[PDB]
């Protein structure tokens, strides 16, 4: 019943920004953190950061400090990640993944991922 | 800090196989809260274990986590055909999380 539904594929120009969404359902949104992870071929997984939907507190990978902005909207149980100043390096599949942290830690449910392609308008 | 895993391991159905997670800074400790995540074809990710040895609810008991020597380990006791997948570990370093390169597990 737990589901993490991410937004559809995105195609954006270099230098632009984009906002990805992760709609949560089947659980208490504010009870779990939400991580964002970047997947590029041959580059396994790369942590972007996480947000505590209770207060919206964030912790980032210093590499993504100036790249990503994590937010949430409690009412719609949706977590967002904005990526700015896009370059071909940002082309990847992005996931959201919830984490339990009360007494212990663990990932469990992951979104299906959203593909982002940074492409120049011919 | 850089996290290292075996590139690829081969096991047979019903056997016990151990995947490891290495920290370049030194020995993996409980303070690294080792996680293990499974990736199946079609970009299907599932969390298995966190905090070194805590299995997420609903995860098969055959998956267990521990610290073996200087590394964190994921032990699959009685590998199933469906266990063939890519396994990623991720260690916490006092503010940030770092993923290992992933291990491709083949089940003959």
């Amino acid at each position: 019943e737990v589901q993490l539904q991410q937004s559809g594929a995105e195609l954006v120009k270099p230098g632009a920004s984009v906002k990805l969404s992760c709609k949560a359902s089947g659980y208490t949104f504010t009870s779990y953190w939400m991580h964002w992870v970047k997947q590029r071929p041959g580059r396994g997984l790369e942590w972007i950061g996480r947000i505590d939907p209770n207060g919206g507190g964030t912790k980032y990978n210093e590499k993504f400090k100036s790249k990503a902005t994590l937010t949430v909207d409690k009412p719609s149980s949706t977590a967002y990640m904005q990526l700015s100043s896009l370059t071909s390096e940002d082309s990847a599949v992005y996931y959201c993944a919830r984490m339990w942290y009360y007494g212990t830690y663990y990932f469990d449910y992951w979104g299906q991922g959203t593909t982002l392609t940074v492409s120049s308008a011919a | 800090a850089v996290v290292t895993q075996e590139s690829a391991l081969t096991t047979s159905p019903g056997e016990t196989v151990t995947l490891t997670c290495r920290s370049s800074t030194g020995a993996v400790t409980t303070s690294n809260y080792a996680n293990w995540v499974q990736e199946k074809p079609d970009h299907l990710f599932t969390g298995l274990i966190g905090g070194t040895n805590n299995r997420a609810p609903g995860v098969p008991a055959r998956f267990s986590g521990s610290l073996i020597g200087n590394k964190a380990a994921l032990t699959i006791t009685g590998a199933q055909t469906e266990d063939e997948a890519i396994y990623f570990c991720a260690l916490w370093y006092s503010n940030h999380l770092v993923f290992g390169g992933g291990t491709k597990l083949t089940v003959l």
